[PDB]
RNA sequence: GGCACCACCAGGAGUGGAGCCUGCGGCUUAAUUUGACUCAACACGGGGAAACUCACCAGGUCCAGACACAAUAAGGAUUGACAGAUUGAGAGCUCUUUCUUGAUUUUGUGGGUGGUGGUGCAUGGCCGUUCUUAGUUGGUGGAGUGAUUUGUCUGCUUAAUUGCGAUAACGAACGAGACCUUAACCUACUAAAUAGUGCUGCUAGCAUUUGCUGGUAUAGUCACUUCUUAGAGGGACUAUCGAUUUCAAGUCGAUGGAAGUUUGAGGCAAUAACAGGUCUGUGAUGCCCUUAGACGUUCUGGGCCGCACGCGCGCUACACUGACGGAGCCAGCGAGUAUAAGCCUUGGCCGAGAGGUCUGGGAAAUCUUGUGAAACUCCGUCGUGCUGGGGAUAGAGCAUUGUAAUUGUUGCUCUUCAACGAGGAAUUCCUAGUAAGCGCAAGUCAUCAGCUUGCGUUGAUUACGUCCCUGCCCUUUGUACACACCG
């Protein structure tokens, strides 16, 4: 009903925490990176962010009216005050997300832990990152638990940048023996950002001497 | 029922599009002679809420300081209320929500 | 302590290597000309890049310094 | 990968598992009765 | 769980027409809401048919989140003895958009 | 060799000595659930527990044991039940009692499922610690057969592996620094009836000089943005000038300045690691245990507070730089609701108080609120006295919250008025709006803050130095260690 300020926005906060979390545990298979809640009037547009846009949309698209409906039923919404459309992530190799999803379904195979890192590290570098670093801990076989790292290029660790160019997905994968967790942080390239800042903060880029021409004594040119 | 003088409320987290959307409407009411003021910066409110780092109750006792900014922005019109409704679709954002009130 | 970085040390001896002549002894004028010069992130970078370059400046003008 | 093969593997066999997704995926993007009425009709 | 003939029946004709229901977890709820029985009723009456391969159940945030397979369509063809006229109402091939 | 108020010097406030609050051990217990034990366990698990919380104890219910079978089963597989007994109970729990419902379901098999049950020495994630110390790494080149080494260093300097410089190294990366948030400046922009002011309408009191204090003002359909708010910017970069220095990095003084300790303060924070702590945060988890007389869940009552004792974080105080009694009277950070399950509550009226009642405002720069807070200051009483310091312990009574206050939730009134007369050996924190007092708000929260997280009022003494103690880092060195001295 009559809900304060504070209190209003906290709630959109806690919907999309919530939300999001729900398209995690239902779209884990499909590579879910992200959601994005595009209020508008008579309409509440929710943009999904996922590798396989064919999961979501399937058999003539009945998953995605089925999960729209949902949600319906939760949050006390009008049949027609929401909407979902599925989106196809644009660079699949700078999203840690989907990254993270494909690793776990890859190491849940039993394909083998160095086999499967060294696959994104090469597919994120591939996509342009300007670098990336995998963390994988847990048991396999062995009784004690170990975590192995694999950098490549450059990684930035301190200070605000890293909330600007470097986004991070953890996610826990059940194994027959306990857990694995994995960590997939990767940094994009600067150059590419199109809404925050093009450059890290201590580059300096000098120009170019443009001197080294020949002076005249002293002539006037008319016009 | 013809022109008013009209409020509307802007709300959001982030400056950047909440002054986008209070100027682009503030040019659209430069162009169209209609006599407004504003806009105007409401203080803005800090929601803070401080816990404790440790999920168990082990180690130096340390603190998170998590912040969420909330700034309100009022803008006076005078126009008869056709006008102002369509000039809030024409600035809408995802991020900022209005609410009209006469 | 005041002691400056390598971030500004070396990138405001590549000023003076690049645009001597249009470089002064006045903080002022080489603060607006580095910001026409070079691409700097930051504001505070800028006044420390050319508040050094100025020292600089003002060593050459004694004697020769070592790196330019 | 606590040997010195399977680890050459896990970087050669790892590298052409993405360099064949980084084509095959450039590929994917270049390329780019009702039932209440039955409840009513009691008539 | 022991549930009347009847009030299983109204939980069938909501989990059919809009196939998929929502349930929040407490047990001891006068009224879901949405199917005019006991909360405590969906969740168990559900968990069967999610239990005999009918349902897909997702769990977040303390709700439960029910969708009908497609298999499950042809069992409430049957049991419920209505006619054939399937396609409940997520299944109407609204189609999605582009 | 070097750095450091989690080290010291000069000092300040102390703690340890008293009473009490609270945590830990112990003792006790029907149970007094439990984790943690040097820093980095002990006002810590946001753990201020009447019920719940709850895991403990003494008892009582339910299946919320899905599903494939097999058995039983309409001539009824089973569920609910008045009355009496039973029970703590108006629990059909169970027992006499015959009624009701109808294949949902009862028994056995498998299979489940749920566990604040065990294992944090099986794990994920998170967090703490080494350590926020200043450390770490590769390319080419040099040395070595190699593992490796140099680069990564004699010296000076810095908060800093940060810089100068020396240089078989040269040129770099992470970390540091940059970065981000906040506080201090802007009569220079942009506006503000949810901010303020001068004028102006209308209007009050005091001396009449036209002055001095106000109220009113959402139509005065005024003027302005200095104070208030916040967005775009500007502003400090050690700027200029003196000294020292390898005349280098720098350092110390002045002048200007809002700011010249990284401008003050924080947030983030590298390469690896610990059997550090949590499965008592998770519908995070592997395995083990239990799974119907449950170790699940619920209901009742008790306990987590229990008291010969040892220890830690603190609060009151030991008086006169003070207690009371009147009077003066100034902040900032914040929070706040609807058919609820009841929020912040002014203003009026009762009441010594605590508290009660009636209206109204506020989903909030609008109202609570200028939160008229406390220390503080003035004027009085007291007069070195276990005194009017101090307020335990206890008796009697009055209200609030809550189903429920007994083992007093808390508040108020009268009475009792205890140790304590400045604290041994030891030991903690701290360098400027800082320490110390002094309160206020937010969190927990129906009630309870001697607790934390912040905020502001008043506001110092003493260094601005050192390796003497203590801890850590580096270099050299020894090693029979490498699961690395817990060897
Ligand atoms: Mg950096
Ligand atoms: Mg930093
Ligand atoms: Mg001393
Ligand atoms: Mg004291
Ligand atoms: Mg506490
Ligand atoms: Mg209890
Ligand atoms: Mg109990
Ligand atoms: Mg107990
Ligand atoms: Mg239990
Ligand atoms: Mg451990
Ligand atoms: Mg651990
Ligand atoms: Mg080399
Ligand atoms: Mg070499
Ligand atoms: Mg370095
Ligand atoms: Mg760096
Ligand atoms: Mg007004
Ligand atoms: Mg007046
Ligand atoms: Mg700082
Ligand atoms: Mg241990
Ligand atoms: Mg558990
Ligand atoms: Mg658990
Ligand atoms: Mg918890
Ligand atoms: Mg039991
Ligand atoms: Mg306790
Ligand atoms: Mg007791
Ligand atoms: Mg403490
Ligand atoms: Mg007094
Ligand atoms: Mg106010
Ligand atoms: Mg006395
Ligand atoms: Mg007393
Ligand atoms: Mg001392
Ligand atoms: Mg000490
Ligand atoms: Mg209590
Ligand atoms: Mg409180
Ligand atoms: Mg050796």
């Amino acid at each position: 009903a009559i809900l304060s300020k504070k209190k209003k926005l906290v709630a959109d906060g806690v919907f999309y925490a919530e939300l999001n979390e729900f398209f995690t545990r239902e779209l884990a298979e499909q590579g879910y990176a992200g959601v994005e809640v595009r209020k508008t009037p008579s309409k509440l547009e929710v943009i999904v962010k996922a590798s396989n846009t064919q999961g979501v949309l399937g058999e003539q698209g009945r998953r995605i009216h089925e999960l729209t409906s949902l949600i319906v039923k939760r949050f006390k919404l009008s049949p027609e005050g929401i909407a979902i459309y599925a989106e196809r992530v644009e660079e699949r190799g700078l999203s840690a997300a989907v990254q993270a999803e494909a690793l776990k379904a890859k190491l849940l195979s039993g394909l083998p832990i160095r086999r499967a890192a060294y696959g994104v590290l090469r597919f994120a570098m591939g996509a342009g990152a300007k670098g990336v670093e995998v963390v994988i801990s847990g048991k396999l076989r062995a009784a004690r638990a170990k975590s192995q790292k694999y950098a490549d290029g450059f990684m930035i660790h301190s200070g605000q940048p890293t909330r600007d160019f470097i986004d991070i997905a953890i996610r826990h994968v059940l194994m027959r023996q306990g857990v694995l967790g994995i960590k997939v942080k990767i940094m994009k390239d600067p150059a590419a950002n199109r809404f925050g800042p093009r450059a890290l903060p201590d580059a300096v880029k000098i120009a170019e001497a443009k001197d080294e021409d020949e002076v005249i004594p002293a002539p006037t040119v008319k016009s | 029922q013809q022109i008013h003088k009209i409020r509307i409320t802007l709300t959001s987290t982030k400056v950047k599009q909440l002054e986008n959307v209070s100027a682009n409407i503030i040019r659209n009411a430069a162009q169209y002679n209609i006599v407004k003021k504003g806009p105007v910066r409401m203080p803005t409110k800090v929601l803070k809420i401080t816990t404790r780092k440790t999920p168990n109750g082990e180690g130096s006792k340390t603190w998170d300081a998590y912040e969420m900014r909330i700034h309100k922005r009022v803008i006076d019109l005078q126009a008869p209320a056709s006008t102002v409704k369509r000039i809030t679709q024409i600035t809408i954002e995802p991020g900022v929500d209005v609410e009209v009130t006469i | 302590g005041r002691v400056r970085t390598k971030t500004v040390k070396r990138a405001s001896k590549v000023l003076i290597e690049r645009f001597y002549p249009k470089l002064t002894l006045d903080f002022e004028t080489n603060k607006r000309l580095t910001s026409e010069i070079a691409v700097i992130q930051s504001k505070r970078l800028r006044n420390k890049i050319a508040g050094y370059t100025t020292h600089l400046m003002k060593r050459i003008q004694k004697g020769p310094v070592r790196g330019i | 990968g606590q040997s010195d093969k399977r680890e050459l593997e896990g970087e050669v066999e790892g590298t052409e598992d993405a360099e064949a997704e980084l084509e095959a995926e450039a590929e994917e993007n270049d390329e780019s009765y009702l039932a209440e009425l039955e409840l009513s009709k009691q008539e | 769980m022991l549930i009347p003939k009847e009030d299983r029946k109204k939980i069938h004709q909501y989990l059919f027409q809009e196939g998929v229901v929502v349930a929040k977890k407490d047990f001891n709820q006068p009224k879901h809401d949405e199917i005019d029985t006991r909360n405590l009723f969906v969740i168990k009456a559900l968990q069967s048919l999610t239990s005999k391969g009918y349902v897909k159940t997702q769990f977040s945030w303390q709700y439960y989140y029910y969708t009908l397979t497609d298999e499950g369509v042809e069992f409430l063809r049957t049991e419920l003895n209505i006619p054939e006229g399937i396609l409940p109402l997520t299944r109407l091939k609204n189609a999605p958009a582009e």
